[PDB]
RNA sequence: UCGAUGUCGGCUCGUCGCAUCCUGGGGCUGAAGAAGGUCCCAAGGGUUGGGCUGUUCGCCCAUUAAAGCGGCACGCGAGCU
RNA sequence: CGAAUGCCGGCAUGAGUAACGAUAAAGAGGGUGAGAAUCCCUCUCGCCGUAAGCCCAAGGGUUCCUACGCAAUGGUCGUCAGCGUAGGGUUAGGCGGGACCUAAGGUGAAGCCGAAAGGCGUAGCCGAAGGGCAGCCGGUUAAUAUUCCGGCCCUUCCCGCAGGUGCGAUGGGGGGACGCUCUAGGCUAGGGGGACCGGAGCCAUGGACGAGCCCGGCCAGAAGCGCAGGGUGGGAGGUAGGCAAAUCCGCCUCCCAACAAGCUCUGCGUGGUGGGGAAGCCCGUACGGGUGACAACCCCCCGAAGCCAGGGAGCCAAGAAAAGCCUCUAAGCACAACCUGCGGGAACCCGUACCGCAAACCGACACAGGUGGGCGGGUGCAAGAGCACUCAGGCGCGCGGGAGAACCCUCGCCAAGGAACUCUGCAAGUUGGCCCCGUAACUUCGGGAGAAGGGGUGCUCCCUGGGGUGAUGAGCCCCGGGGAGCCGCAGUGAACAGGCUCUGGCGACUGUUUACCAAAAACACAGCUCUCUGCGAACUCGUAAGAGGAGGUAUAGGGAGCGACGCUUGCCCGGUGCCGGAAGGUCAAGGGGAGGGGUGCAAGCCCCGAACCGAAGCCCCGGUGAACGGCGGCCGUAACUAUAACGGUCCUAAGGUAGCGAAAUUCCUUGUCGGGUAAGUUCCGACCUGCACGAAAAGCGUAACGACCGGAGCGCUGUCUCGGCGAGGGACCCGGUGAAAUUGAACUGGCCGUGAAGAUGCGGCCUACCCGUGGCAGGACGAAAAGACCCCGUGGAGCUUUACUGCAGC
RNA sequence: CGAGCUAGCCCUGGCCAGGGUGAAGCUGGGGUGAGACCCAGUGGAGGCCCGAACCGGUGGGGGAUGCAAACCCCUCGGAUG
RNA sequence: GUGGUUCGUGGAGCCAUGGGGGAAUCUGGGCGGACCACCGCCUAAGGCUAAGUACUCCGGGUGACCGAUAGCGCACCAGUA
RNA sequence: CGGGGGGAACCUGGGGAACUGAAACAUCUCAGUACCCAGAGGAGAGGAAAGAGAAAUCGACUCCCUGAGUAGCGGCGAGCG
RNA sequence: CGCGGGGUGGAGCAGCCCGGUAGCUCGUCGGGCUCAUAACCCGAAGGUCGUCGGUUCAAAUCCGGCCCCCGCAACCA
RNA sequence: CCGAGGGUAGGGCCCGUGACUGGGGCGAAGUCGUAACAAGGUAGCUGUACCGGAAGGUGCGGCUGGACAC
RNA sequence: GUGGGAGAGGGUGGUGGAAUUCCCGGAGUAGCGGUGAAAUGCGCAGAUACCGGGAGGAACGCCGAUGGCGAAGGCAGCCACCUGGUCCACCCGUGACGCUGAGGCGCGAAAGCGUGGGGAGCAAACCGGAUUAGAUACCCGGGUAGUCCACGCCCUAAACG
């Protein structure tokens, strides 16, 4: 039966995209604290 | 006026369609069309602010002339009347001889052979367009500027109109189709006679579906809601209303009165009994 | 017994008690006979099909030798509904 | 540290137990190899075939091809693989996207708003499975090909030559450019047939050397031409409109064609040319290669939902945009420029493997689930994408071998009976397609209707009608009609196809719903009523700007209730709500300064402060019921009796009208009577004593409709009396692999007692050799879930209001 | 931080074998003073009918450490809105 | 009307200021806790100013600090799988 | 010429909770904390008296000790200070 | 069992709260108008206040027990 | 082949009958009122509509078979 | 036929004044209404009575009759348009072409019904006041449908001479 994940290559980085996490403040502090995390991948990744 | 149907279907039982026999033609005319929001009732923010719209025929906007003083004197002719399917009135094309074309809501009687004019030369006749102030008393008028210059508000669906029911200095008092009383300025363009389209109010639906294709989604009572979701929600099996009937918002929804008390528009206003 | 002892009724499978419904054996009778009444012994076996209602009960139809009353977590849901 | 359903880890028990993931199915021979049910080859058998085949998009990301491997992954095995190592492999001016257009929306010079972060916003920009745009057929690789090659076509840019013209745009105009249903003519795709053409070869087992059987009989192709369609008038004058200007477009007039006439564009056909090209046989293939062949390469028929395409008609709910393109002019330039034709040159980036209804995507799995577009052959059955079988192609589902117990599942049949089963015909049966006859109450005249109930149904011969194609002909294809006969239990001979009637309740109807225990009598619904709202509308969202409402305007819009339709919808305005009320009462800040006070020597400075003027609100006066709501009590009374039309009296704002009524409502209740039944707590019809119906939280009805809920009959049955047999998949046995909750430890019997009140564990007595397998569930107060019920906690949350208090709003 | 599930709306595309019923209108004939209307043919309407795909999820059985954290079988609802 | 201070309206000054009114320039003005007098303090409505202060990504030194279930989440190719 | 963005914690400013405490709770508390935003910098803030506040006194600011859990504040409650 | 209200001339209601005093309509009785009846007019009679205790000087009135009547309630189970 | 009848199925008419229910007829002395016949004490009657224990009342319109004073 | 006439005969569209009602302005005070008598109602929040302005609906005074017209029902301010019946004079045409009329068809007061409008006065129902033994009546104060228009039904009558 559908399941959640739907995977389609541009709703992800529209939706979790790194110029989406930079236009919203809200979003750049996401960066903020991957970085500071020292998260390999800030943002996902996809094809 | 007003094509019925056997009933070979529930439903085509009760359904009644407007007599188009009035419309000259179909196709509209492509260089006074634009296009739809449409809104499916929700504002800028994403958010409805008008319950239960959505869904509805597609529609082209036909641009309609609602000031007629812009091209004062210069006659036009009647070319066609045709559906405008985002009002309860039919549309008139009018050639202008400038050779420039618009169009009119039609009032009721306007023949596709004639001739219109607007501006205070014009006589009085069907279709013709003045300021109020040069209106003969007791003429009914339809199309009226509430403010000179600002265009056409009052008057304009299906079978409305306006009486002219005398004049006091730069103003004039009109009956409204409310029955309201107030004063227009003199310097208002109107449009002398009725409507029309009128047996527009005869219509019957007929099933629920009809009302889709109009844009109207259904409509859900707040007796069938829960107390979240409307003053009227809840209790066991149904239920009065329990206290002074409201809207979801919570206002009283029988008898209290909306208007603003201290608007300047109120110097204007002697009545709506 | 609340860090769970699943509740009515039905179905299935029973088992026991006897304060015995039938069958067996008795005493008394206001027992002529046949048929009853009443009490005594007796638990071996037996104790119908159906209409109504979720019913248990119960009422009713057609029979019967009889259409017994109780217990078993009002027996029985790691057996079914 | 011994306990915290503690934490982390390790290892146990269950147990060699369940299971090994669709019941589409396997068998043998040969090969390989240390080793083979499982890998390869062949033969046989089975399964899919509107797929379980083929193509495309997503998503996935090297899984592709090949060599070498088998530790692990693979539910067994593995010599194999989507697995390990390595090597190779994805080729474009024309296919897709980008150096094009715009849609929702997004973003946003201008601008507007917001403590900050930010919000909005015209143009513009961005944004595509939409618009625009030039590649078709074949061959080739282990692996890519509209990408390479072959052949034949085409596009843009740049430059040039020639010829033509007032050239020129982001500006004006045209066009692009549009719905749904039905649909004409001509095509094509695809398909069937042929006695005609071409072809290895076959005569079996009784017959057949045959007009036999088997196989095949095409594809792409510029110009030109042909057929079929789309688009479209021409000329002149006037002109004030298309935010400058046009010669364009618009409009008025006049003048010829009236027609696709022509011009133009597209489809199909044909076309120089190029290319394919079966069975079978041979070899040899994970794959395909020789020959067949110098292959043939043709007639007829069926025929799209596709094409001509901006076709046609009808309808109402009235059906994108911008660019390409054409035209018009403006600057500007008229050596320029642009148009047309020819020629040369130039033509970038990204994708391109592979899977793709699935073992490669979403579901933790090689998971019976989910996933959008296209193609989807043949025959038969009325049609069809249905059903059965079958091409091409693809599969036998990654544990097997046996046995032939209980039991379970899925399936077949049954004497007699036929619902007696049971909450209930639950379930299963019956019925079942087409054609013909026929068909009630009732009805809103449509319906009810497939009502009901019947008959026909195959095959053969003879005769005969009309159609489409051709000619008006045969041939082929379609729809029929009549007559005589043949066989069987049976002719919709298999497969896919309603059981029906009577009668209540509720809802008018089709729809909607609690994803994952409720599909309904709930919601919605057309329709009726109330109410607000004059337009910078009310209302909603937002601090605001702004937006929705609406590019709407009272025949509109918002809120509420009621819910098709019929006939209807009574009385009460005391209370509450709302509506009206220019008086009156009260009323906050403010105005007012009577008088009073502090302190100074004082001028003064400072603090109280009565009257009186003073909003909304409340009070007060009215109104208002499809506004919240509410619509009586006791006692008497008629010449049998009973009851009470009548009366008395108390109270009220007013005392329930019509209709209906033991009801989805009736306690007593299985009310009483009648009907159905042999028997009826249900059901239907009545009565009225309505605990506790009643008129838009509408009253009473209503044809039609319903996977709703009740009651009855027929038909028919394994539901039952009442069980029996049979099939398969499991269960059992052997080989491979091998879990789980649970588990204080155990050397774990019965009765009668006792015990914290229900004892394997204590007492007494009884019984009892050790250990298992298959079975059944009575007990271990069995497992599971720190009981949801109940209470407790000054625990929590959702909801309400004339609880308190506050905030938005007004 | 989420509308790649799900709910609504917006923009742009696509899909719905086959069969059945036979509305209006049109045409002809009747009819009349002119009508209404009546019949026939034509036509091809509809939250019309049967039924695949597609969308559902009625009843029952199975499953219940599942094939599956909602599945399978049979049956059944809608299928131009 | 509010905020700040110990100051919750209190006898409530001081400092700050959203609203209304609104001066003067040494004989001017603010303050010493309502207010008045007196005696004092101080010169608002412009600005800058090292150091003594806080912190620890980084480098060092030192522990009656841990010693691979500890010590940072990471002694190991960890903000990884 | 300059700005933009980053920086563990620290700093200033703009804004600013609730659990909790009060053994219920509204004032009060938690707390100008958490957090969000803007700015700094290697620090930041503050700073040279229209100050204190009782002495005819002190003398910019910041930081520590003390004054002192004092003065006070307070449903004069918890508690704040 | 529960909680609230009641029992007063023949009927139906007051009075009880706040002790002393029993009232209203109807009915009944006597008289009148009328041929008569009713209507109508003028007069009258009629009561220990459910009951039994108690309180007080004094009880329909306050308190209690009993008896009736009406109403409400009986949930989770 | 036709065929008396038999059977299965669905209609039509007619009769009887049925809890209960509608009115009607009739019946020496029942209850409530007075609608009508005399201006019947509101002239009556009337088709229709609403209401009401009951006769009847009221509205609209009609008919006369109703009319010496002020 | 021709030439004439009378008429509220019918259908459509206009249009006038009187009056009632409501609203505005003015002025003005303590009652107005109403009946048998009263009361309900209305009125110092300014009623009634008076003057002026405005809105709207219905009906058409005098002429008017003991009249005219129509088949009946019915038809009445004024104007225009369309249109029916009918009478008279001349004796001009046709030549019995007539009369009645089961069925059929049409018209048919009021009230009533459906969908819309409109709604001033009146007014079933309904409320209230009074009368009365009662008064679901008669009188009085209120008052909805209806009365009016359009289209469509119903099709009755002391539709009577
Ligand atoms: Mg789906
Ligand atoms: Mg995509
Ligand atoms: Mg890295
Ligand atoms: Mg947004
Ligand atoms: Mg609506
Ligand atoms: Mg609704
Ligand atoms: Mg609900
Ligand atoms: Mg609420
Ligand atoms: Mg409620
Ligand atoms: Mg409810
Ligand atoms: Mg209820
Ligand atoms: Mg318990
Ligand atoms: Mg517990
Ligand atoms: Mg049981
Ligand atoms: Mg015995
Ligand atoms: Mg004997
Ligand atoms: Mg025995
Ligand atoms: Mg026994
Ligand atoms: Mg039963
Ligand atoms: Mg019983
Ligand atoms: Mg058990
Ligand atoms: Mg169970
Ligand atoms: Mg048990
Ligand atoms: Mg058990
Ligand atoms: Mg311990
Ligand atoms: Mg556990
Ligand atoms: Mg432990
Ligand atoms: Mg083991
Ligand atoms: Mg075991
Ligand atoms: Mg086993
Ligand atoms: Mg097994
Ligand atoms: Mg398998
Ligand atoms: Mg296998
Ligand atoms: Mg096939
Ligand atoms: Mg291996
Ligand atoms: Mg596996
Ligand atoms: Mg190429
Ligand atoms: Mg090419
Ligand atoms: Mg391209
Ligand atoms: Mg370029
Ligand atoms: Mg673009
Ligand atoms: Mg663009
Ligand atoms: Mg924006
Ligand atoms: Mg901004
Ligand atoms: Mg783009
Ligand atoms: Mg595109
Ligand atoms: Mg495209
Ligand atoms: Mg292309
Ligand atoms: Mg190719
Ligand atoms: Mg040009
Ligand atoms: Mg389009
Ligand atoms: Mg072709
Ligand atoms: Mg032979
Ligand atoms: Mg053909
Ligand atoms: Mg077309
Ligand atoms: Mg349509
Ligand atoms: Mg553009
Ligand atoms: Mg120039
Ligand atoms: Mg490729
Ligand atoms: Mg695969
Ligand atoms: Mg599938
Ligand atoms: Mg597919
Ligand atoms: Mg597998
Ligand atoms: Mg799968
Ligand atoms: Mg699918
Ligand atoms: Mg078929
Ligand atoms: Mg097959
Ligand atoms: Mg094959
Ligand atoms: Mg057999
Ligand atoms: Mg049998
Ligand atoms: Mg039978
Ligand atoms: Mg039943
Ligand atoms: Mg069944
Ligand atoms: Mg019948
Ligand atoms: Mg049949
Ligand atoms: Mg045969
Ligand atoms: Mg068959
Ligand atoms: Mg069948
Ligand atoms: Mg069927
Ligand atoms: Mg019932
Ligand atoms: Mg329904
Ligand atoms: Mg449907
Ligand atoms: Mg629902
Ligand atoms: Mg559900
Ligand atoms: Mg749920
Ligand atoms: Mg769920
Ligand atoms: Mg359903
Ligand atoms: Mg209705
Ligand atoms: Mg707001
Ligand atoms: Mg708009
Ligand atoms: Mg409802
Ligand atoms: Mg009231
Ligand atoms: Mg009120
Ligand atoms: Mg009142
Ligand atoms: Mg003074
Ligand atoms: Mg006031
Ligand atoms: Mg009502
Ligand atoms: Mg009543
Ligand atoms: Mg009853
Ligand atoms: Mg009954
Ligand atoms: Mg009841
Ligand atoms: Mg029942
Ligand atoms: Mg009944
Ligand atoms: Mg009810
Ligand atoms: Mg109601
Ligand atoms: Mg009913
Ligand atoms: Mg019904
Ligand atoms: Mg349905
Ligand atoms: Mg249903
Ligand atoms: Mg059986
Ligand atoms: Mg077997
Ligand atoms: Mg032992
Ligand atoms: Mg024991
Ligand atoms: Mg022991
Ligand atoms: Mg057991
Ligand atoms: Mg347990
Ligand atoms: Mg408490
Ligand atoms: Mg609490
Ligand atoms: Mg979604
Ligand atoms: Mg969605
Ligand atoms: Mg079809
Ligand atoms: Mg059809
Ligand atoms: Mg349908
Ligand atoms: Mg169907
Ligand atoms: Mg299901
Ligand atoms: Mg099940
Ligand atoms: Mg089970
Ligand atoms: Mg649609
Ligand atoms: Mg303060
Ligand atoms: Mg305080
Ligand atoms: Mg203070
Ligand atoms: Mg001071
Ligand atoms: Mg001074
Ligand atoms: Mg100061
Ligand atoms: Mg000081
Ligand atoms: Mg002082
Ligand atoms: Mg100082
Ligand atoms: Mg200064
Ligand atoms: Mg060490
Ligand atoms: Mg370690
Ligand atoms: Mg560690
Ligand atoms: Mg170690
Ligand atoms: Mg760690
Ligand atoms: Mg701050
Ligand atoms: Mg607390
Ligand atoms: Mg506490
Ligand atoms: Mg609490
Ligand atoms: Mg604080
Ligand atoms: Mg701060
Ligand atoms: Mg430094
Ligand atoms: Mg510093
Ligand atoms: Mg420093
Ligand atoms: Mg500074
Ligand atoms: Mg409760
Ligand atoms: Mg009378
Ligand atoms: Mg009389
Ligand atoms: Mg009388
Ligand atoms: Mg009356
Ligand atoms: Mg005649
Ligand atoms: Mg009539
Ligand atoms: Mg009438
Ligand atoms: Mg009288």
């Amino acid at each position: 039966m559908k399941r959640t994940w739907q995977p389609n290559r541009r709703k992800r980085a529209k939706t979790h995209g790194f110029r989406a996490r930079m236009r919203t403040p809200g979003g750049r502090k996401v960066l903020k604290r991957r970085r500071q995390k020292g998260r390999w991948r800030l943002t996902p990744a996809v094809r | 006026a007003v094509k019925k149907f056997k009933p070979y279907t529930p439903s085509r039982r009760f359904m009644t369609v407007a007599d188009f026999s009035e419309i000259t033609k179909t196709e509209p005319e492509k260089s006074l069309v634009k296009p739809l929001k449409k809104t499916g009732g929700r504002n800028n923010q994403g958010r409805i602010t008008v319950r239960f719209r959505g869904g509805g025929h597609k529609r082209l906007y036909r641009i309609i002339d609602f000031k007629r003083w812009d091209k004062v004197g210069i006659p036009a002719k009647v070319a066609a009347i045709e559906y405008d399917p985002n009002r309860s009135a039919r549309i008139a094309l009018l050639h202008y001889v400038d050779g420039e074309k618009r169009y009119i809501i039609a009032p009721d009687g306007l023949q596709v052979g004639q001739q219109v004019v607007a501006g205070p030369d014009a006589p009085i006749q069907v279709g013709n367009a003045l300021p109020l102030r040069f209106i003969p008393v007791g003429t009914v008028v339809h199309a009226v500027e509430l403010e000179p210059k600002k265009g056409a508000k009052l008057a304009r669906a299906a079978g409305t109109s306006a009486q002219i029911q005398g004049r006091e200095g730069d103003y004039v008092i009109l009956r409204l189709p409310s029955g309201e009383l107030r004063k227009v300025h003199g310097e208002c363009y109107a449009t002398v006679g009725a409507v029309g389209n009128a047996d527009h109010k005869n219509i019957v639906l007929g099933k629920a579906g009809r009302s889709r294709w109009l844009g109207r989604r259904p409509h859900v009572r707040g007796a069938a809601m829960n107390p979240v979701d409307h003053p009227h929600g809840g209790g066991e099996g149904r239920a009065p209303r329990g206290r002074p009937p409201a809207s979801p918002w919570g206002w009283q929804t029988k008898g209290l009165k909306t208007r603003k008390r201290r608007k300047p528009s109120s110097r204007f206003i002697i009545a709506r009994r």
